[PDB]
């Protein structure tokens, strides 16, 4: 039936509600994905030496604490030490790979898993990877469309010698003498392929892993990511119902049904991301205030022409409820002045309070006979400027005009000069003063003199009937 | 030569899709935000939907933030808050935009009665809503696998066809797929694909509904658009001036109510940018897709869904489409008007009747600005300025300045309803005392004005053209004459025509009985002083005068048998008449026919002249007579109780006769009707036989009676008011009432209103006048939509050339309805322009050579012979294309000569028609519209559909087949014929084409296939006029066949060569395009076709200019249809032009337009 809240009714009608359980099966597998890629990016020597550089800046004030980290598993005090260990674990590991340095490498990480970074810098170490993951990419399918596409090279034996290496020239220089179909060809393009296979071992070097292992460590974390999504997304869905209970409360309130539900159903989405069932309270009840927040937040915010502030809002709300106990209490309605008393405040701001608190009308409100007449039929347009108007002034020029010139042609510089008479701007006495040469007190004697003059008639005859 | 580029005139506008790229030309921001103004600094917010960044500044040559407030600067972008500083004007004219994140349905596009990118695709429509509302996944290009390119699947269907063929095979659902369907679509491939199958298969099922969407694609080819552009990527906002938010007093706001809508899809696409990086699941950010899609349609046309309803109102919110429908039909006041005003109208005897009665104080408002301009021309005042202190000061100085620059300058006057062109009129403006408009008396007569309190508007042609139009068309004297029928409209009134009537009118013997006199001079110098009665048997010398020499006066005088008034009058007739016209007793009839004979011999400045003579005159000596009315008036018949009575026993007869069973029941009512009806018809022509004559007189010797002078018979008898009608519910008794059934009561109102009516016989009386008054005000409400139909059907027909050059024409004979002559053949053919010439009864006489206007003098010369049947070119008939050549039409006008080049005659045909339309009442007002709307009949007759013998054939299955057989001919003809309705054809007998092959009203549209164009023309034409000439209603047939033009405007094909053979078109068209062929390409060939009947109803609604459309048609739908296809109005018709403000392409425009538009297709 269209509408869209049936359309969205029965989709969601098919979603399943969970099981006092089923609530932990889907809680578990999110911390198994996230785990996976907070161990993904443990295991990243650029991730590792980027919070080394990044808080060399906080203690050189060029950042800031909150900035880097969001507190560890535990002051700015405690925090130079935490690094220190971060940072000596690291210088231990790092000398080491002459294979042993396995049993380091993995303690280099549990320091390191140790810090809560600001979401905004996890996600750009997690951006880093992947883009650098892209550079290995673009240079990986250089090397392939070069050699089967443009060179006539099968993929079958491209991928043979390929496996272990694709860095060294095993597969690109010694390959190309086993005097395969394919083997003669692969010299056409060898400078093209060798050229560009600098960006792809110096990969190795500036994240300090072999184009081997680079792609495990983001590949297993965007699985990670994946599963957690998955389980968070299928959290959500089955709780969607729980928005709209809470919803329909909020109704009237300015907002559409759906409106609301879709603020609260990301409530929903909110609660889930900082939501731990380790803490014993159901998803249930501590997902409400989440929900329920958001609504009102979205609601107070939005569903007004006019918008208003938060505080003011809820200023409101309170004076809708004195008049209450008071409406019955006072045999009519309390004085504008009496509310004024109940609330903290001013008390005159009431009326102010009061004014931008209504809402603007439709302008396509029936006046009576019901007929066509529209209340903005009669409003009328006060930015215009009426024709007696627009005419006078077409003529006052005419006469400022004619006035001035059957002036002195000094006296009329001069007064040209001292209003904006077709000039811009209009200049200081002075100003005016070293533009004639002959200056100070003589020009405002000019000046005066020419006013006079225009003062009386002949001349005073046409101006003086611009004035009403 | 470079073209242009910046702001030229325009003619001819275009419509069509828009890009988004395209959309994006218009708008100076991306509106971001829901916001609208601070809410403390009631300033707007930056960037939303009021914005100073985007739209302009909300004051004039003003940045927003204030730094730069110098009308110097101007095409400064202020570098605080990007404003460029320039008129406030401009947030009327700066569009925006909002980017969509998901595509969206353009609800015009998709639910306009037929969908488009239903039909573009072939596709249902409740399919691809399916698509939308993610309820189903659709295939797009579904390649080589299982699946049709526009198959439907589920989701459980599509999952499983997954796992078959990962990829090369699509689905996707949503408005994404659709525009993915649409963009793929290729209209070129599909239009050789779809030729193949037109040819290959043969079916009427099969090939009829093949070609119709062919002929739809390479429209859309050919079009310009691109089919995806029906889904909206980009969304323009409009101006926000046009849905401002302006503050009222109180200090509260108010504003459009596209702002909630607007607001509404702005938040709803926001917060979808925001679910998509939230990576929400897809039941959320589905269902947001879809409230998107609605909040949306709510703002394009809202009520093509559920109807979001305006916040915390009640009532639903305004939409774009909903703005722009304005007002059955559709109605459509608007436009108010300055120089305006207006107030209750009064008399005025004194006036001419070029001029008119105007307060001082509305001249005064009114000219406001001229008489700034005449004062501060002579110097009286300073400047400006002064002069609006001046005549504010209402200083006695400007009172002879408004004289000045009131003098030449006509004004126009307005009365309510506006039917014919006579209710609009332009007179010379005469200054007055008191608030009321001076109306001339006998204009009154046109504008339908009485002076119970009507009130007129009147209005200041300002521009020299408005004030020449207004004189030399709009002007009081050039419309004397009706342009419905070329009788005077601006005859003499009542109080008028009373005074002619009772001044030239005689008495047996009076006053100056007999005597004899030098002339009219020293007629009234006996009358004036006492000595003769008006009305005396007088000889008294005159002379009268006859132009009768080629174009000269002759003079004679004698002494003519007549009164002191008739002499006196005599005074008054201009040169070239007759003494006879004045001779007789000069009824309302005579006194206008005397006028219209003045205009037809002395020329338009003498009728006027006249006229005004006789108003004054017959004002003057009406009052002389002192005519009045009290209850002696109104005598009673002697006779009256008698009658009553004997028809009274009359009635107790036909009782004895049903109670004793000899008369039936139904049969006694109609009888006794019948006696009553009778019975008031006795004492009806009783009272009028005593009233009429019985004032009887003595001469001389005994006795002798002539008609009355009694006060009430003259107003009758001299037609200046009142009826015999109406007398006779005065004096007689009144009628028989009927119930509110319709079934007339068996006892009449046996009283009348000398008398009283009693209780129950006013209560009676009530029923038919409470009808009364309804009727009327329906057959009000009817005839206004009549008119309406009628313009706009005819409307853009204009006088375009001057003789077509065409032989043909209509037979004119006069009516002859079973009686006497109906209508006689003067009448028909008066004014018309003859086809060919006339013979007399022997010939090589040539009496009227060819087209001749056929004016007064020739229609006598023909009924001088006995001139029995006359052919007229008619407009029906006229060769030319795309209007009416003056020739066919006629010479009719307000001026008497032959129509002039240019005339939009469409509309004074349609007004002349439907004006009078409220006085009438199968039959009816009704039964007109019957008529124009082609309206075939209920139980219909059937003519012969092809000449020859003719036989049954099969037998009674419903219908016994006819089977007609011609002499030469194929045989082929059976039409199956119901044989329980009774045939008239004789059943082994030939019949011609077009017989009575059974009995009963005919549809029009066999007489016109069956019998002929100028059949079914004559068909119309006279029967219709059979219903207003019933009602006394005089419209020259001339209008009521520019109607029926209009009804058979259009044809349909039967050869080939390079048409489409099944289509109905403008014969129009064709007419030029096998004259375009017939000496041209190939013969191709071709082609044949046949012209069709249209109800003006229905042919009005195909009309070429699309804004004209929107006018009367749907709005909606119009555009819509029209946007698809590109489609281009070169204006060029009427409405149009007014639409859009420019010079009407008739009348004055008609000289500019022509001169346009051969400057275009040109070098
Ligand atoms: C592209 C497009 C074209 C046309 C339409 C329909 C609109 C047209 C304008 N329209 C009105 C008038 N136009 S006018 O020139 O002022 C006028 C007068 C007065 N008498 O006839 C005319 C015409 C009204 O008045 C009135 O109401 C409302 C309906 C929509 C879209
Ligand atoms: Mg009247
Ligand atoms: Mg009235
Ligand atoms: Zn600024
Ligand atoms: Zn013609």
């Amino acid at each position: 039936t269209t509408d869209p809240v049936r359309m969205y009714m029965r989709e969601m009608g098919t979603v399943e509600l969970l099981t006092r359980e089923g609530e932990i099966d889907i809680a578990k597998r999110i911390e198994d994905g996230i785990n996976q890629v907070q161990c993904s990016v443990a295991e990243y020597p650029e991730a590792i030496t980027y919070l080394l550089e990044q808080y060399d800046r906080v203690e050189a004030e060029e950042a800031r604490l909150s900035d880097l980290i969001t507190g560890f598993v535990d002051d700015p005090e405690l925090a130079r030490e935490k690094f220190a260990e971060l940072r000596a674990q690291y210088v231990v590991t790092r000398d080491t790979i002459k294979a042993t340095a396995q049993e380091e490498i993995l303690k280099l990480s549990e320091v390191f898993k140790q810090f809560r970074l600001v979401p905004k810098q996890f996600d750009y170490l997690v951006n880093s990877m992947r883009v650098m993951m892209d550079r290995v990419r673009t240079q990986e399918r250089l090397i392939m469309k070069l050699c089967v596409e443009q060179c006539k090279m099968p993929k079958k034996n491209f991928i043979t010698l390929f496996t272990g290496n694709e860095t060294s020239d095993t597969w690109f220089n010694a390959a190309i003498a086993m005097n395969k179909p394919w083997s003669e060809k692969l010299h056409d393009v060898s400078e093209e392929v060798h050229r560009a296979l600098q960006k792809l071992q110096q990969i190795e070097e500036e994240t300090g892993l072999t184009i081997e292992q680079v792609k495990d460590i983001n590949r297993r974390m965007s699985i990670g990511e994946a599963k957690a999504r998955r389980a968070k997304k299928e959290m959500v869905e089955a709780n969607l119902r729980l928005v709209i209970s809470i919803a329909k409360k909020y109704t009237n309130r300015g907002l559409q049904f759906l409106d609301l539900i879709q603020e609260g159903n990301i409530g929903l989405m909110k609660a889930v991301d900082k939501f731990e069932y380790r803490r014993g309270y159901k998803f249930s009840t501590y997902a409400t205030w989440w929900i329920r927040q958001a609504i009102t937040r979205s609601i107070a915010d939005q569903a007004r022409t006019i918008r208003i502030p938060v505080h003011m809002i809820e200023t409101i709300n309170k004076l809708n409820r004195i008049s209450r106990q008071m409406l019955q209490e006072m045999g009519r309605e309390p004085t504008p002045e009496e509310l004024a008393e109940r609330m903290l405040m001013p008390e005159d701001k009431i009326r102010k309070v009061l004014k931008i608190a209504k809402e603007p009308i439709s302008m396509e409100t029936p006046i009576g006979d019901d007929e066509d007449s529209h209340l903005g039929d009669f409003i009328e347009d006060t930015t215009l400027e009426l024709p007696l108007d627009s005419a006078t002034t077409e003529s006052l020029r005419a006469a400022t005009h004619d006035v001035l010139a059957g002036l002195t042609a000094r006296e009329a510089k001069v007064l040209r000069m001292r209003f904006g008479i077709d000039m811009n701007t209009d200049y200081t006495l002075e100003e005016v003063g070293k533009q004639f040469d002959v200056t100070r007190e003589r020009i405002r004697q000019i000046e005066a003199k020419a006013l006079r003059k225009l003062r009386h008639p002949s001349r005073s005859e046409v101006l003086r009937s611009f004035l009403d | 030569l470079k073209a242009q580029t910046k702001t030229e005139e325009f003619d001819a506008i275009k419509i069509a899709l828009a890009s988004p790229d395209m959309i994006r030309s218009w708008s100076f921001g991306e509106v971001k935000k829901p916001e609208t103004i601070n809410y403390r600094t009631f300033k707007p917010e930056r960037d939303g939907l009021f914005c100073a960044r985007i739209f302009g500044p909300v004051k004039d040559y003003e940045c927003l933030c204030g730094k730069y407030k110098r009308l110097k600067h101007r095409g400064v972008i202020c570098e605080k808050c990007g404003v460029e500083v320039t008129q406030t004007k401009v947030r009327r004219e700066r569009m925006g935009h909002i980017e969509l994140a998901s595509p969206t349905a353009h609800i015009w596009f998709l639910k306009s009665l037929p969908s488009r990118i239903g039909l573009l695709l072939d596709m249902p429509l409740r399919d691809i809503e399916r698509v939308l509302y993610f309820e189903s996944y659709v295939v797009i290009e579904g390649g080589m696998t299982n699946l049709e390119r526009q198959q439907i699947l589920t989701e459980e269907q599509y999952l499983d066809a997954l796992e078959e063929f990962g990829d090369e095979f699509d689905a996707k659902m949503g408005a994404e797929a659709i525009q993915a369907l649409l963009k793929s679509m290729d209209l070129e491939q599909e239009c050789e694909q779809l030729r193949e199958e037109l040819n290959e298969t043969n079916s009427e099922t099969k090939r009829k509904k093949l070609t119709k969407r062919i002929k739809l694609l390479e429209a859309f080819v050919q079009s310009g658009n691109k089919p995806e552009w029906m889904i909206l990527t980009v969304l323009p906002v409009l101006p926000p001036d046009l849905r401002p938010l302006v503050p009222l007093d109180g200090g509260r706001f108010a504003t459009s109510d596209l702002n909630d809508l607007y607001r509404r899809v702005i938040n709803r696409n926001n917060r979808l940018k925001r679910l998509l990086d939230l990576a929400a699941p897809d039941i959320i950010v589905r269902n947001e897709k879809r409230m998107l899609q609605e909040a949306v349609d709510a703002l394009l046309d809202n009520g093509r869904r559920g109807r979001a309803i305006t916040g915390s109102n009640k009532r639903p919110l305004k939409s774009l489409a909903d703005m722009i429908k304005g007002k059955f039909r559709q109605n459509l006041l608007g436009k108010r008007v300055d120089y305006s005003g207006r107030s209750v109208i009064t008399v005025g005897p004194y006036l001419r009747l070029h001029q008119c009665g105007l307060p001082k104080k509305m001249a005064l408002e009114l000219f406001k600005p001229f008489i700034y301009g005449k004062l501060e021309l002579r110097g009286l005042a300073t400047t400006i300025k002064a002069a609006k202190k001046m005549v504010e000061r209402e200083e006695a100085v400007v009172w002879d300045i408004l004289d000045e620059v009131i003098r030449e300058h006509p004004v126009l006057l307005n009365r309510a309803p506006t039917l014919h062109r006579l209710g609009i009129q332009a007179f010379e403006p005469v200054l007055i005392e008191g608030k009321a408009i001076q109306l001339h008396p006998l204009v009154c007569a046109a504008y339908n004005a009485d002076f119970d309190g009507d009130q007129m508007a009147v209005h200041v042609p300002l521009t020299l053209e408005a004030q020449l139009e207004a004189r030399a068309l709009m002007m009081s004297t050039n419309n004397i004459l009706s342009p419905a029928n070329g009788e005077p409209i601006i005859v003499p009134s009542q109080d008028v025509v009373l005074g002619l009537y009772y001044m030239t009118r005689d008495c047996v013997n009076a006053k100056g009985e007999g005597m004899v006199l030098t002339g009219p001079k020293e007629a009234e110098r006996l009358y004036r002083s006492g000595l003769a009665s008006l009305h005396a048997r007088v000889k008294v010398r005159i002379t009268e005068y006859e132009k009768d020499a080629n174009g000269e006066l002759v003079a004679k005088t004698s002494l003519k048998d007549t009164t002191v008034g008739r002499a006196i009058l005599w005074m008054i007739v201009p040169k070239g008449l007759p003494y006879s016209i004045v001779n007789q007793a000069l009824g309302k009839k005579a006194i206008s026919k005397m006028l219209n004979t003045c205009y037809r011999i002395l020329g338009l400045k003498p009728t006027v002249i006249f006229a005004d003579q006789i108003m004054y005159t017959g004002f003057a000596y009406a009052a002389r007579s002192g005519a009045s009315v009290g209850i002696d008036d109104m005598v009673i018949p002697e006779k009256k109780h008698e009658i009553i009575s004997e028809a009274e026993a009359e009635v107790a007869e036909i009782q004895e006769q049903f109670q004793s069973g000899l008369v039936t029941a139904g049969e006694r009512y109609n009888k006794v009707i019948d006696i009553w009806a009778a019975a008031n018809d006795r004492v009806s022509k009783a009272m009028m036989d005593n009233l009429q004559t019985e004032t009887v007189i003595n001469r001389d010797g005994q006795e002798e009676k002539q008609v009355s002078f009694n006060s009430i018979y003259m107003m009758a008898d001299s037609g200046a008011r009142g009826s015999a009608a109406q007398i006779r519910q005065l004096a007689g008794m009144r009628g028989l009432m009927a119930k509110p059934d319709g079934s007339i009561i068996e006892t009449p109102i046996t009283a009348n209103f000398r008398e009283g009516l009693n209780v129950l016989q006013y209560f009676i009386s009530t029923h038919g006048a409470r009808k009364g008054l309804a009727d009327t005000a329906l057959k009000t409400a009817n005839s206004g939509y009549l008119t309406r139909r009628l313009v706009d059907v005819a409307q853009d027909l204009v006088v375009t050339e001057d003789d077509c050059g065409t032989h043909e024409g209509i037979m004119m004979t006069p009516v002859i309805e079973g009686g006497d002559v109906k209508e006689p053949l003067r009448d028909r053919v008066l004014g018309r322009v003859t086809a060919e010439d006339v013979l007399k009864p022997g010939t090589a006489d040539i009496l009227v050579p060819r087209n001749t206007l056929l004016h007064e003098q020739w229609c006598d010369l023909l009924e001088e012979n006995s001139v029995d049947a006359v052919k007229v070119r008619s407009v029906v008939s006229c060769d030319t294309d795309f209007g009416v050549c003056a020739h066919c039409y006629g010479r009719d006008l307000a001026r008497g000569h032959i129509i002039n080049k240019g005339e939009a005659i469409g509309v004074i045909a349609a007004q002349s028609i439907g004006e009078p339309g409220t006085q009438l009442t199968t039959g009816g007002l009704p039964r007109v519209a019957d008529l124009f709307e082609a309206r075939r009949p209920k139980e219909p007759a059937i003519l012969a559909e092809i000449s020859g013998i003719v036989s049954f054939g099969k037998e009674t299955k419903g219908k016994r087949r006819l089977v007609i057989t011609p002499v030469d001919g194929s045989d082929p003809y059976e039409e199956m014929i119901p044989k329980w309705r009774q045939l008239n054809v004789f059943e082994g007998e030939r019949v011609e084409r077009g017989d009575v092959i059974s009995d009963g009203p005919e549809a029009p549209h066999d007489i016109l296939r069956l019998r002929g164009v100028h059949a079914v023309t004559r068909y119309i034409v006279n029967e219709v006029q059979d219903v207003y000439r019933l009602q006394g209603v005089k419209i020259n047939d001339k209008h009521i066949e520019v109607i029926v033009r209009q009804m058979l405007r259009k044809a349909t094909i039967v050869n080939a060569g390079s048409s489409d053979f099944l289509e109905g078109e403008q014969v129009e068209y064709s007419r030029v395009k096998i004259a375009n062929r017939e000496l041209e390409a190939n013969g191709k060939v071709g082609a044949t076709y046949s012209r069709d009947l249209l109800g003006i109803t229905k042919a009005s609604l195909a009309t070429e200019s699309f804004i004209s459309a929107a006018s009367f048609q749907e709005t909606t739908r119009v555009l819509t249809e029209a946007a698809v296809a590109g489609k281009r109005d070169e204006l060029r018709g009427l409405k149009e032009n007014v639409i859009v403000g420019r010079l009407i392409p008739a009348g004055t425009g008609y000289a500019y337009h022509q001169d346009r538009m051969r400057r275009r297709a040109a070098g």
